[PDB]
C-alpha cells in the first residue's frame, strides 16, 4: 500500500563539489546533500555504488568546514562577511544543519545563536520575518523572486524553519514559543486571501506542523489540489513540483494516506531530477520529501490484536497478543476434550 | 610514496575472530596504525579498538584480531544486505574499505538416535553448537519440531552456556498423529532468517529381522548392450548368517517424477545362499515403453524394487533401489575443479574430475588431451587426474576438450567435454604475471609440502622486487600469513608449507608482489590456487572393544569398549539396532556431511586464478585496498552466481 520509490539509476549528478563564495557552496553541496540523505534513507547504496558514498561524506564534511568563514560573530550567516546577514540564507543554513546533524559535527551553540539572533531581532513583534539583505542571484530563493506575497511566504518559511529545530536549542531560547504563536495567528488570519497555490501549500504546511491547520483551512487546502493530482502555478513548472513538495510534506504531517500515493506517484510521473538555473530548493525539497516518504513509511498493517480464549477447564484462560512482528507465528494448543 | 594495503575477508561475520593483516610496502621506520570500524550508512562507533604498530625488523606486517559486537541495528534489518565501513589511519594516511556484512554465525548439527519412530514413543535428539571455526560456543539456540503439513507442535529456547556445546532435549509423540515427513527445525537467535533442519519420520512399523541390498553389477546400463541389466540380491540375516527365501524383483523406469512401471519384468528367483541374479532382456525394456526409439531413453533411469519372503512365511522386506542411469557413456567429465582462467606463455593445469555416471568418483581411468595426445594420466583414489599442457605466448583463447582413453571400448563410448579459458589480463599490458604450480595430490595433515612461485617479468625489473606475500584461507577466514624472500636472480623460490591439522578440509592459497612500472605507475600482480586435504576428523576418536576374546557375546553380557580420544574433549554416545536402517538409511551424520556443509559455507567459488587482480582476489574471498587508490571490485550478493 505504499507507492514505488526511486532507483536512483540516473542520480548521479547531483555530486558537485563546494566552490566559490557561500552561495555557490551552498549551492554545489545542497544535491549532494539532500541525495546521500536520500540514499542512506532509501538504503539504496547498493545499486548506487558504495565507494560514492565516503568520497560525498568527504566533500561535505569539508564543505562544512569552509563555509564556517562566512559565518558572521553574531551568529549569522550571509553570502560574504562584508554584506550584511540575510534572514533567508540563515534560515536555509538552519534547515540543512538540522539535516546534517546525523552526518557532521554541527556545533550546536552556533545554530542556538543563530535562531537566538533571528528571534530576538530579525522578526516584527507581531511574528513576520523581514529581509535585511536579498541575495545576488533571486533564482536560488525559489517561490520569493516574485514580489506578490513574497512577506507572508517569507515568514511561513521562517517559521518552519524555526519548528523544524526544536530539540535543537530547546533550552537555550525561551522566546520560542511566543513567536510560534504569533507566526500562526498572522498565517492563520490571512490564509482564505491567498490566491496563489505555492503561498497556499507554504501556509498549509506551516499551520498543520503545528495543528492550526482544521476546519475551513484544511477545505482550501484540499480544494487547492489541481484534478486531485498535482498543484498548479503560473510560469514554469518548478513552483509547480515545489508547492507539490509544500502540500506532499503538511499531508504527511497530517498522516493522511488517502491521498498521498497519487501525489508521489505524480512526482515520480515527471521525474524531477533536477539541475540548471534556478532549480537548487526545488530539487532539495522535492528529495526531501520522497525521504519523508521514507523512514516513517505508512505501512498496511495495523496488528495489535489481544487473543484470549475461554477454556471449558478454567484452570487457565490462555491470552496472547498478535503483532506484524509475530504475523507468522503460529500458535498451537491441544485440549483433550 | 610508500603504498599501504590492507587485506580483509570479503564476507564478515557476527561473534567471531575475524583477522585483518595489515601490511606495507617501501615503509621507513615505525608506522603506528588505528583500525576503526563503523556502520553503514552513519556512524555507530561499533568497534575501534586493537591497535597495531609497525616494525621494519618484521618487515612492516602485522594482523589485528577483535570480534564486531551483536547490536539490535543488525538484527533490526534481516530482508536486506547490511555493510559496514573499516578504516584504518597509517599515521598521516587514511584507508577505508566498505565490506559486506553476514549473518551465520555458527552451525547446528541435529543427531537423532533412531530415524523411524512410532506414534507413542519418545524422542532423543541433541543440538549440537559450533561456530565458524568447528568450536563449542555458548549461544542461544531456538528449537522447533514441524508436522508434515507445516504447523510447528512444540517450540523451545535453550541456552548453550555452560553445556560445552552439547543440548540434549526429549520429546513425546501423541499416541495419536498423522504420520508422514516431520521435521526438527532449529535456528541461533541472532540470525532467524537462517534455519538448520533434520528429517525423521513416523511410521507404522515393526522391526524386520533381515536386511536385503540389492548391488547390479555396474552403476549403470549400457544402452546397446544386448545382454541386459543385471541385479544381484544378497539378503543377509541381521545378526551375520545367511538367508533361505524366495524373492519378487520388478524393473520400472523412472523419468522424471513420474514411475512407468514394467509388467513382464516380474520374476521369482529362488534365492539361495544369500545370493541370487535376475536378467532383463534388452527386448522387455524397449517394448516396454512406448516408443520403441532407442536414443529417446538416454537420460531416463530405472529402479529396482525387490522383495524378499523366507520360506518360513514369517517376515516381508522391501527393499528398492533407484538412480540407475541409462547413459550411453560408462564415464562422465567435469571441470568443477579446473581453473578458468590460465596464463599465457606458462605451464596450466587441467584437473579432470572423472566420475561415474552415478555421481561417485570413478578409480584408475586413463584421461587424455585431444592434440598431442602423448600427455595421458590416470585418476587417483580421489576420482582427479592431473594434467598439464604448455601454453603459447598468445593472447588469443584456447579451447581444451578431454576424452577418456580406457582400452577395450569404442570411439563412441569414450566422454567428452569441451572447455574455454580466458587468458590473464594484466594492468597497463605490461606482460607482468605470476604462476603459482603446487602438487595437487591426496594430501594429509602433517605431510609437507612445496609451493612454486614463478615469477615472469623483463631483466629491467627483476630487481625491484625482493619478496613475496602470500596468504591461507580456510573455513572463510585467515589461517596464516608470512612473508617469503627472494634475493635478486634467482627465478624460482621454494616455500615450504606444514599442514597442519587445522587445514582441513580445502585451504585457499593467495600470492602476490609489487613495484613500480610503466611510468611511474603503481601496480599489482596477485595469483591464487586451490588445494584438497584428506577429509576427516580434526583430532582422532575411535571405538574399539576391550574384549578381544568370548566371540558373538550372548545378550546379557557384558563387554568393555574403549572409546580413544583426545584429552578434555566430551564424548557422547548412542546405540541404534540395524532394523531402523534396514527400514531407513536416510538423512543420518557423518564427517562427510559436516565437511560438505563447511565447503558450502564458503565465501569463494573460482578454483583459482581470474581475470586480472581485483578479479583474483574477490574469487578468491578477499578485498584488497591500498593507500595509493588500488582497490578490488564490490562484492554485494550472499550467493555467488
Ligand atoms: C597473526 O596473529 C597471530 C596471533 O597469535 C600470530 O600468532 C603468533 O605468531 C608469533 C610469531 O609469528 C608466535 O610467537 C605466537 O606464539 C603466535 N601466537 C599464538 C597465540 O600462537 C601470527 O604470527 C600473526 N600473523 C603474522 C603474519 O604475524
Amino acid at each position: 500500500m505504499t507507492e514505488d520509490a526511486v532507483d536512483a539509476e540516473r542520480l548521479k549528478h547531483l555530486i558537485v563539489t563546494p566552490s566559490g563564495c557561500g552561495e555557490q557552496n551552498m549551492i554545489g553541496m545542497t544535491p549532494t546533500v539532500i541525495a546521500v540523505h536520500y540514499l542512506d534513507e532509501t538504503e539504496q547504496w547498493e545499486k548506487f555504488g558504495l565507494e560514492k558514498r565516503q568520497g560525498a561524506l568527504e566533500l561535505i564534511k569539508k564543505g562544512y568546514t569552509q563555509q564556517l568563514a562566512f559565518r558572521q560573530p553574531s551568529s549569522a550567516f550571509a553570502a560574504f562577511v562584508k554584506r550584511a546577514p540575510s534572514t533567508w540564507l540563515t534560515a536555509y543554513v538552519v534547515k540543512v544543519f538540522s539535516l546534517a546533524v546525523n552526518l557532521i559535527a554541527i556545533d550546536s551553540q552556533v545554530l542556538c545563536g543563530a535562531v537566538k539572533w533571528l528571534i530576538l531581532e530579525k522578526q516584527k513583534p507581531d511574528g513576520v520575518f523581514q529581509e535585511d539583505a536579498p541575495v545576488i542571484h533571486q533564482e536560488m530563493i525559489g517561490g520569493l523572486r516574485n514580489n506578490n506575497e513574497k512577506d507572508m511566504a517569507l515568514t511561513a518559511f521562517v517559521l518552519i524553519s524555526l519548528q523544524e529545530a526544536k530539540d535543537i536549542c530547546e533550552e537555550q531560547v525561551n522566546s520560542l514559543p511566543g513567536s510560534i504563536t504569533k507566526a500562526g495567528d498572522f498565517l492563520e488570519a490571512n490564509y482564505m486571501n491567498l490566491q496563489r497555490s505555492y503561498t497556499v501549500a507554504i501556509a498549509g504546511y506551516a499551520l498543520a506542523q503545528m495543528g492550526r491547520l482544521k476546519g475551513p483551512l484544511l477545505n482550501k487546502f484540499l480544494t487547492t489540489a489541481k484534478d486531485k493530482n498535482r498543484w498548479e502555478d503560473p510560469g514554469k513548472q518548478l513552483y509547480n513540483v515545489e508547492a507539490t513538495s509544500y502540500a506532499l510534506l503538511a499531508l504527511l504531517q497530517l498522516k493522511d494516506f488517502d491521498f498521498v500515493p497519487p501525489v508521489v506517484r505524480w512526482l515520480n510521473e515527471q521525474r524531477y531530477y533536477g539541475g540548471g538555473y534556478g532549480s537548487t530548493q526545488a530539487t532539495f525539497m522535492v528529495f526531501q520529501a520522497l525521504a519523508q516518504y521514507q523512514k516513517d513509511a505508512p505501512d498496511h498493517q495495523e496488528l495489535n490484536l489481544d487473543v484470549s480464549l475461554q477454556l471449558p477447564s478454567r484452570s487457565s484462560k490462555i491470552t496472547h497478543r498478535i503483532h506484524w512482528e509475530s504475523a507468522s507465528l503460529l500458535r498451537s494448543e491441544e485440549t483433550k476434550e | 610514496s610508500p603504498m599501504y594495503s590492507i587485506i580483509t575477508p570479503n564476507i564478515l561475520r557476527l561473534e567471531s575472530e575475524e583477522t585483518m593483516v595489515l601490511e606495507a610496502h617501501d615503509a621507513q621506520g615505525d608506522v603506528p596504525v588505528t583500525v576503526t570500524v563503523h556502520d553503514f550508512p552513519g556512524k555507530k562507533l561499533v568497534l575501534s579498538s586493537e591497535k597495531t604498530v609497525l616494525t621494519p625488523a618484521t618487515n612492516h606486517m602485522g594482523n589485528v584480531t577483535f570480534t564486531i559486537p551483536a547490536n539490535r541495528e543488525f538484527k533490526s534489518e534481516k530482508g536486506r544486505n547490511k555493510f559496514v565501513t573499516v578504516q584504518a589511519t597509517f599515521g598521516t594516511q587514511v584507508v577505508e574499505k566498505v565490506v559486506l556484512v553476514s549473518l551465520q554465525s555458527g552451525y547446528l548439527f541435529i543427531q537423532t538416535d533412531k530415524t523411524i519412530y512410532t506414534p507413542g514413543s519418545t524422542v532423543l535428539y541433541r543440538i549440537f553448537t559450533v561456530n565458524h571455526k568447528l568450536l563449542p560456543v555458548g549461544r542461544t539456540v531456538m528449537v522447533n519440531i514441524e508436522n508434515p503439513e507445516g504447523i510447528p507442535v512444540k517450540q523451545d529456547s535453550l541456552s548453550s552456556q555452560n553445556q560445552l556445546g552439547v543440548l540434549p532435549l526429549s520429546w513425546d509423540i501423541p499416541e495419536l498423529v498423522n504420520m508422514g515427513q516431520w521435521k526438527i527445525r532449529a535456528y541461533y537467535e541472532n540470525s532467524p532468517q537462517q534455519v538448520f533442519s533434520t528429517e525423521f519420520e513416523v511410521k507404522e512399523y515393526v522391526l524386520p529381522s533381515f536386511e536385503v541390498i540389492v548391488e547390479p553389477t555396474e552403476k549403470f546400463y549400457y544402452i546397446y548392450n544386448e545382454k541386459g541389466l543385471e541385479v544381484t540380491i544378497t539378503a543377509r540375516f541381521l545378526y551375520g548368517k545367511k538367508v533361505e527365501g524366495t524373492a519378487f524383483v520388478i524393473f520400472g523406469i523412472q523419468d522424471g517424477e513420474q514411475r512407468i512401471s514394467l509388467p513382464e519384468s516380474l520374476k521369482r528367483i529362488p534365492i539361495e545362499d544369500g545370493s541370487g541374479e535376475v536378467v532383463l532382456s534388452r527386448k522387455v525394456l524397449l517394448d516396454g515403453v512406448q516408443n520403441p526409439r532407442a536414443e529417446d531413453l538416454v537420460g531416463k533411469s530405472l529402479y529396482v524394487s525387490a522383495t524378499v519372503i523366507l520360506h518360513s512365511g514369517s517376515d516381508m522386506v522391501q527393499a528398492e533401489r533407484s538412480g540407475i542411469p541409462i547413459v550411453t557413456s560408462p564415464y562422465q567429465i567435469h571441470f568443477t575443479k579446473t581453473p578458468k582462467y590460465f596464463k599465457p606463455g606458462m605451464p596450466f593445469d587441467l584437473m579432470v574430475f572423472v566420475t561415474n555416471p552415478d555421481g561417485s568418483p570413478a578409480y584408475r581411468v586413463p584421461v587424455a588431451v585431444q592434440g598431442e595426445d602423448t600427455v595421458q594420466s590416470l585418476t587417483q583414489g580421489d576420482g582427479v587426474a592431473k594434467l598439464s599442457i604448455n601454453t603459447h605466448p598468445s593472447q588469443k583463447p584456447l579451447s581444451i576438450t578431454v576424452r577418456t582413453k580406457k582400452q577395450e571400448l569404442s570411439e563412441a563410448e569414450q566422454a567428452t567435454r569441451t572447455m574455454q579459458a580466458l587468458p590473464y589480463s594484466t594492468v597497463g599490458n605490461s606482460n607482468n604475471y605470476l604462476h603459482l604450480s603446487v602438487l595437487r595430490t591426496e594430501l594429509r595433515p602433517g605431510e609437507t609440502l612445496n609451493v612454486n612461485f614463478l615469477l615472469r617479468m623483463d631483466r629491467a625489473h627483476e630487481a625491484k622486487i625482493r619478496y613475496y606475500t602470500y596468504l591461507i584461507m580456510n573455513k572463510g577466514r585467515l589461517l596464516k600469513a608470512g612473508r617469503q624472500v627472494r634475493e635478486p636472480g634467482q627465478d624460482l623460490v621454494v616455500l615450504p608449507l606444514s599442514i597442519t591439522t587445522d587445514f582441513i578440509p580445502s585451504f585457499r592459497l593467495v600470492a602476490y608482489y609489487t613495484l613500480i612500472g610503466a611510468s611511474g605507475q603503481r601496480e599489482v600482480v596477485a595469483d591464487s590456487v586451490w588445494v584438497d586435504v584428506k577429509d576427516s576428523c580434526v583430532g582422532s576418536l575411535v571405538v574399539k572393544s576391550g574384549q578381544s576374546e568370548d566371540r558373538q557375546p550372548v545378550p546379557g553380557q557384558q563387554m568393555t569398549l574403549k572409546i580413544e580420544g583426545d584429552h578434555g574433549a566430551r564424548v557422547v554416545l548412542v546405540a541404534v539396532d540395524k532394523g531402523v536402517f534396514v527400514l531407513n538409511k536416510k538423512n543420518k551424520l557423518t564427517q562427510s556431511k559436516i565437511w560438505d556443509v563447511v565447503e558450502k559455507a564458503d565465501i569463494g567459488c573460482t578454483p583459482g586464478s581470474g581475470k586480472d587482480y581485483a578479479g583474483v582476489f574477490s574469487d578468491a574471498g578477499l578485498t584488497f585496498t591500498s593507500s595509493s587508490g588500488q582497490q578490488t571490485a564490490q562484492r554485494a550478493e550472499l550467493q555467488c552466481p
